[PDB]
């Protein structure tokens, strides 16, 4: 029964979580984790489970 | 020496807090690692 | 006459046209995927553009 989160309409500082050592594994495709700073979006989805 | 998690980070194009910070190979990197655990020598 | 004017613009036409044209790459404008991937990944996706 995993979560579904809608991300819009805001600011998302991806740095803190790049640089944050309290994750096990960030892996990332598609897109390169280092430049998420500067891309634009226009939603985002996180399935939490 | 490296201790933890991570030890596989040790690779050409990869990322990580050690690979960015620690150790970082080139890109056409053209050589061998090798690794094997020390605990019995190395064991603050 | 009209036939060897309408070939060459077809022919730039088409010209044109092919660089809509992605050829598996992930995105057909170059300027993107080199400003969201890092080289390591960006070159195979530039090179079979």
């Amino acid at each position: 029964a995993w979560n579904r989160k809608r991300i819009s309409n805001c600011v998302a500082d991806y740095s803190v979580l790049y640089n944050s050592a309290s994750f096990s594994t960030f892996k990332c495709y598609g897109v390169s984790p280092t430049k998420l700073n500067d891309l634009c979006f226009t939603n985002v989805y996180a399935d939490s489970f | 020496v490296i201790r933890g998690d991570e030890v596989r980070q040790i690779a050409p194009g990869q990322t990580g807090k050690i690979a960015d910070y620690n150790y970082k190979l080139p890109d056409d990197f053209t050589g061998c690692v090798i690794a094997w655990n020390s605990n019995n020598l190395d064991s603050y | 006459l009209q036939d060897v004017v309408n070939q060459n613009a077809q022919a730039l036409n088409t010209l044109v046209k092919q660089l809509s044209s992605n050829f598996g790459a992930i995105s057909s404008v170059l300027n993107d995927i080199l400003s969201r991937l890092d080289p390591p990944e960006a070159e195979v996706q530039i090179d079979r553009l």
